[PDB]
């Protein structure tokens, strides 16, 4: 909806925003996981 | 394809460091090329 606009990672990943790409096989993946966690204290992953 | 970016950020993709190469260095003289230089008077030439 929005093309020739790209969106920043960095702040992105401040705000604990997962993203989306474009994979191999041109189909659109998930690239990240992360949970509503303002520190950095191995909490912010959604595996633990 | 697509370009492979370096010294990759906080997330997501991944990157390629420059080719680091030092210990493969050295320096190209010939060092047994001999050549002579002087001055004269000749007929033709350029002053």
């Amino acid at each position: 909806l929005y093309p020739e606009d790209t969106p920043d990672e960095e702040a992105m990943v401040k705000g604990r925003l997962n993203k989306v790409s474009v994979g191999t096989s041109g189909q659109m993946i998930i690239d990240d996981a992360l949970t509503c966690c303002t520190q950095d204290n191995y909490l912010h992953f959604q595996h633990v | 394809q697509y370009s492979i970016q370096q010294s990759l950020g906080n997330a997501s993709g991944v990157a390629v460091s420059p080719i680091n190469a030092d210990a493969t260095l050295s320096t190209g003289v010939a060092l047994n090329s001999s050549l002579w230089a002087g001055i004269g008077v000749f007929a033709r030439g350029k002053p």
